[PDB]
């Protein structure tokens, strides 16, 4: 607070506005376009300052092949130009008057650029949140990318491509720097200056040789890295099992052969900047060497002074001194080659295409674009406002016709109708916010305290919320404390018995809760707060004793379902899985109605 | 300085740390003397012997930066070498009370970005550093040497120096 | 705050930049005016504004470049900070030539005056408690949530604060123990399934020690051997992280499977029935008390009607044993709790 809010300029939607108004101007070109379309007027901006300095930093050598060339040396009134340029004091006030102009067009052309590169870093978090909201989950699950790929997308190449457009006008300024002050060498020596030539070539086919040897150290590099932090996330969410195991051991050589195998390639790239430095650094001392013995051999002399050796001096001096940043240069855009490479590769990826509610009928649903269907031939009549058990056995697709009314799945055929609407989901795996215990339970709806205090009381999170430190303020998650996972199931599934979105997805609430805290739930809760008012609970649980209290039984089988309908409908027709179900909860006497 | 200097410095080892300090004020010394060496030539009214030392003080020049590069791709790369292959296997051996009451991200931010920082990108910003610095203050021992003038004048710019460094110090921190 | 960081360093360079226009502006009046008045011959002079000019190039990199170093020094402070943590202490105080080559040779897990903690300043959340138990003896441990049952699986490895007690198997003092050979040969497996990305051979086995067979006879006492032969890959296939390429359920069975190619003699089990249906929860009861006649195996209940057929079966209730008796002498003194948990179940 009192920092205060950005301006208008610097939003993010409105900028990532022009990013996506550079997107409809018709791989990683259209990326490349798309961006210069965007930030290349203040680009060329940074780029006007960056050029407008440095030939104001040739004042340098001029003042000093003046006034050592001086100093070695109406018409009583006025004084001529030969006669004013020739003097060390108003030489050396101009001298003054040049870096004070360039020194802050310096610091000009960083700010532009660097408020260019947070403008991007704006544009591009808003655009891969864009990309974020419509994934599918088959790309996460299946194969792909990982979670820790795609929140180190921002973390890394983000960053990667911003420190490149932190120094994109240095680039642009790498022409020009060298060619004024190859002909302000050309003014001072003369045909003895061309024989520095080790500049004036540069050998830029050995530094584009040492470039492409940094990207071949690169792309390894983080392909190495990427894989060492994927097995050091899956190592330090498993620590203990592999504690219990003792395969700590085993794990630890793993990461430790990726660690020596990105290692290798450190050692590629080390010394591939260590010789590309060896080269930047010892190029422009050869060309002193070249051109200052050069001038007094093999050159009859033409003028050896003080004024010219100390102006060509500073000449390769200023010459050199933009040229020192250029190994950084390099490593900072193949990281951003690699990185709108990896941003590319993200963007292109798969993305989401009377009585009753949702009405999936024939629909054959897929995890995958090109196995087999998961869900087959499936044709369910979910009814309004009632209970609804869906029961089968271990990856019969229990959790699977869930995700396909959500419309997470790939649908090949069939159609779903639904009421889509909100709709109440506790999954499997629970899901904690990072935030207070309060704030995880109210999801950003209005803040209701009698239901709210309510729910608390409906599945018991009294006595497990008296055990905090800070109750309802304390900070769970990932970022604070840890949960037991009974009461993170509790407390997932307490949220989606609050959000008066009328259509409840109650996936299986009681695998960490035992029998008493189980009928807590089933009592109160389950048929006393989602069946007071007329809300769709779709119930799959395991436990089969509470298919007495269900209005509606799915029963399913190896992807496909047997039959729906009440209980007294499974008494009737079918009786195999009945007399199944008799057995298994050991009710042979009573009856299941 | 703070203890974590003193940890780079130990983890690097006195065996590069030595070779780390005597290239590089050597080498900025010998480019002080072939520029004064380049002034001495240009004062000429003996004959090449300011040409044949000078080519050998150059050369010797591009052999030290030579060693200081390697010197300091080496400190980095040992240091990347030697500090993670600790780390894990200190952190590998730890209690599950110590997993219990920590976050996650901050074990997995210290695997990643802190590791990413040590591997990569601080030896870049230490030879900037060194090259620079060392760059600045024997070009403040060049002008001592031809101007004894300079030295009153020195002081208090030094002074508003250091004083606008800790006023703006606070306020970046 | 970015932005702000940026105009504030911006503005510090900006006023040593101009400070060191001034070092040229005061180098040069009196490099001139020490050479005009006086004899300095115009080499010196010419030199000491080419480093004047150095000075002006390589101030403002040496100040970014000290901040950019405490910026960056900060990491190495953050890994020195977690450098010095605590050690788990893994070496016991007995010599290993003392424990044997067979060790896990029949459990007698004799248990005495037991109390845990998680660390030095909470409360005990066991109570003193004591129990034998028999190497042919297949124990179950019911209870409430909260009641230390996860706590009591998790106190044969010395994981919790065992400040006290006689924990002792075989006549060999488990905290007298190395830790590896500890929690090599007995073998937990936890309520919450975790797996590791990679291949299904791996993920059982990642030492690649045990054989096919055997990985393929411990996916046929699952009961995940026909999910697996009807995958593409058949086995060396990909799980992904997390274990999210297959279900809950899987997961839990890939535990199990984890759980049954290190042979044992103390299999101790959480509550792993959690995500599994009851149909083949009873199916894998069958199996796995059948195929493991000799080995001990120690279960956590879910449901009580899979420890209703135990040899003997504790109740911890709040810490401390309630009862450890026979299920029919529990069932049939009607006002137990373990009485009143299969009566709430069924
Ligand atoms: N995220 C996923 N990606 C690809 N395939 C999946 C995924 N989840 C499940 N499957 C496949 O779909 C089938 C059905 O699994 P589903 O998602 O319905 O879990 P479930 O059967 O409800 O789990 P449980 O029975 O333990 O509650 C499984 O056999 C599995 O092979
Ligand atoms: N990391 C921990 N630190 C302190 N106490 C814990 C920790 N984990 C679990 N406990 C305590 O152990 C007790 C028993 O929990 P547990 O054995 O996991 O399940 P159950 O409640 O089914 O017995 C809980 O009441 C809890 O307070
Ligand atoms: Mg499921
Ligand atoms: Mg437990």
């Amino acid at each position: 607070r009192a920092i205060g809010k950005l301006p208008i300029a610097m939003r993010a939607l409105t900028n990532y506005q022009r990013l996506c108004e550079a997107f409809d101007a018709q791989g990683a070109r259209a990326i490349w376009q798309a961006l210069s379309h965007a930030f290349g007027r203040r680009l060329v901006l940074s780029s006007t300052f960056r050029i407008l300095a440095d030939l104001l930093g040739f004042a340098g050598p001029l003042c000093i092949f003046g006034i050592v060339d001086h100093l070695g040396k109406l018409g009583v009134y006025f004084v001529s130009s030969q006669e004013f340029l020739a003097n060390a004091y108003v030489l050396a006030v101009l001298l003054f008057l040049a870096l004070l102009l360039q020194r802050t067009f310096l610091q000009a052309s960083y700010y532009v650029a660097i408020e260019t590169g947070i403008n991007l870093r704006g544009a591009i978090q808003t655009k891969i949140y864009n990309k974020i909201m419509h994934l599918s989950t088959s790309n996460l699950s299946m194969g792909e990318m990982t979670a820790g790929q795609i929140c180190n997308l921002v973390a890394i190449d983000t960053n990667q491509l911003m420190w490149f457009f932190f120094l994109c006008p240095n680039l642009w300024a790498m022409p020009v720097q060298i060619i004024v002050g190859v002909i302000l060498l050309y003014y001072i020596l003369g045909v003895s200056a061309l024989i520095g030539a080790a500049v004036i070539i540069l050998l830029a086919p050995v530094q584009y040789f040492v470039a492409t040897k940094l990207s071949q150290a690169q792309r390894s590099t983080l392909e190495y890295s990427n894989e060492r932090l994927k097995q050091t996330n899956e190592m330090l969410r498993g620590i203990k099992l592999l504690k219990l195991y003792a395969w700590e051991n085993i794990f630890r050589t793993r990461v430790e052969t990726t660690r020596r195998k990105e290692m290798t390639s450190l050692r590629a790239f080390a010394i591939y900047t260590s010789i590309s430095i060896f080269m930047n650094t010892a190029i422009p001392i050869a060309a002193v060497l070249i051109t200052f013995v050069g001038h007094v051999s093999f050159f009859k002399e033409a003028d050896f002074s003080p004024s010219v050796a100390f102006a060509s001096l500073s000449l390769f001096h200023i010459l050199v001194t933009p040229l020192f940043l250029l190994s950084s240069v390099v490593r900072s855009t193949v990281k951003a080659l690699v990185s709108v490479q990896k941003l590319s590769e993200f963007l292109s990826s798969a993305e989401i295409r009377d009585n009753c509610c949702v009405q999936i009928m024939g629909g054959y649903f897929t995890w995958t674009p090109d196995g087999i269907p998961t869900l087959s031939n499936i044709t369910i009549r979910i009814p309004r406002g009632q209970l609804t058990m869906i029961v089968g056995q271990v990856g019969c697709g229990k959790s699977s016709l869930l995700l396909a009314a959500l419309g997470e799945m790939q649908k090949v055929s069939g159609a779903v109708f639904w009421s889509r609407g909100p709709v109440a989901y506790a999954s499997q795996k629970p899901w904690l916010l990072n935030a207070t215990v309060e704030e995880n339970i109210i999801f950003e709806s209005p803040f209701n305290k009698q239901r709210y205090k309510m729910v608390i009381e409906a599945c018991s999170l009294q006595p497990d919320i008296d055990i905090l430190p800070h109750g309802d303020q304390t900070q769970i998650g990932e970022r604070g404390i840890n949960l037991s996972g009974g009461q993170r199931q509790r407390i997932s599934v307490a949220r989606a018995l609050y959000q008066h979105a009328n259509v409840v997805f109650l996936d299986d609430p009681f695998s960490a809760l035992d029998i008493h805290l189980s009928d807590h739930l089933m009592q109160a809760g389950i048929l006393e707060l989602l069946r007071d008012d007329k809300r769709t609970v779709v119930l799959v649980t395991h436990k089969l004793q509470y298919l007495p209290h269900a209005d509606w039984i799915i029963a399913m089988k190896d992807g496909t379902i047997q039959r729906e309908g009440t209980l007294k409908d499974f008494q009737r027709s079918e009786c195999q899985l009945f007399e199944h179900w008799k057995t298994l909860m050991n009710r042979q006497d009573q009856e299941l109605e | 300085p703070w203890r974590a200097c003193a940890k780079y410095l130990s983890s690097a080892g006195i065996l590069l740390l030595s070779l780390l300090v005597f290239s590089q004020l050597l080498k900025h010394m010998v480019l002080v003397a072939i520029d004064y060496w380049l002034a001495k030539w240009t004062d000429s009214a003996d004959q090449t012997v300011y040409a044949m030392v000078f080519t050998v003080l150059c050369s010797l020049g591009i052999v030290l930066c030579l060693v200081t590069s390697v010197t300091v791709e080496w400190t980095g790369l040992k240091v990347a070498k030697r500090l993670h292959r600790s780390l894990l296997n200190r952190i590998i051996l730890a209690p599950m009370r110590f997993f219990e009451t920590t976050p996650l991200g901050s074990i997995l931010n210290r695997f990643s970005s802190d590791c990413n920082t040590i591997d990569q990108h601080i030896p870049s910003t230490l030879e900037c550093l060194s090259r620079s610095t060392l760059l600045c203050v024997s070009a403040l021992a060049v002008i001592s040497y031809v101007t004894p003038v300079f030295l009153v004048a020195l002081l208090p710019l030094a002074i508003v120096c250091y004083f606008i460094q800790k006023y703006f110090r606070v306020a970046s921190r | 705050a970015s932005l702000f960081l940026t105009a504030a360093n911006r503005w510090l360079e900006v006023r040593m930049e101009y400070i060191g226009a001034c070092v040229v502006l005061i180098a040069a009046v009196t490099s001139i005016s020490n050479s005009l008045h006086r004899e300095l011959s115009a080499g010196l002079v010419g030199l000491g504004l080419t480093y004047a000019l150095m000075v002006s190039n390589y101030l403002n990199w040496m100040v970014r470049n000290l901040a950019d170093m405490e910026l960056q020094l900060g990491a190495v402070k953050r890994i020195h900070g977690l450098l010095k943590t605590e050690a788990e202490s893994y070496e016991g105080l007995l010599a290993p030539s003392l424990i044997p080559k067979n060790w896990p040779d029949q459990g007698k897990i004799q248990i005495q005056n037991l109390s845990v903690r998680y660390d030095s300043s909470l409360k005990p959340v066991l109570k003193h408690v004591n129990a034998l138990i028999a190497p042919g003896q297949k124990i179950g441990i019911c209870g409430r949530t909260g009641s230390g049952k996860s706590s009591f699986s998790l106190a044969f490895f010395r994981m919790v604060d065992t400040f006290e007690g006689h924990i002792i198997i075989d006549g060999i003092d488990i905290a007298k123990l190395p830790l590896h050979t500890l929690r090599s040969r007995l073998s937990i497996i936890l309520q919450d399934p975790v797996l590791f990305s990679g291949t299904i051979r791996f993920n059982l086995d990642p030492e690649r020690k045990c054989s096919d067979s055997t990985l393929w006879e411990a996916l046929e006492i699952a009961q995940l051997k026909l999910v697996v032969k009807a995958l593409p890959g058949g086995l060396d296939a990909i799980i992904t992280e997390g274990g999210e390429n297959f279900s809950q359920g899987q997961r839990q069975l890939f535990c199990l499977a984890r759980a049954f190619v290190r042979k044992t003699s103390i299999f101790i089990m959480d509550e792993a029935t959690a995500s599994i249906d009851m149909a083949t929860e009873n199916i894998l009861q069958k199996v796995v008390m059948t195929a493991f006649a000799d080995r001990t195996v120690v279960t956590i209940a879910h449901r009580v009607h899979t420890i209703l057929s135990a040899d003997l079966v504790i109740v911890l209730k709040r810490g401390a044993i309630l009862e450890f008796d026979k299920p029919e002498k529990l069932l049939s003194r009607k006002d137990s709790v373990f009485a009143s948990f299969v009566r709430a179940d069924k």
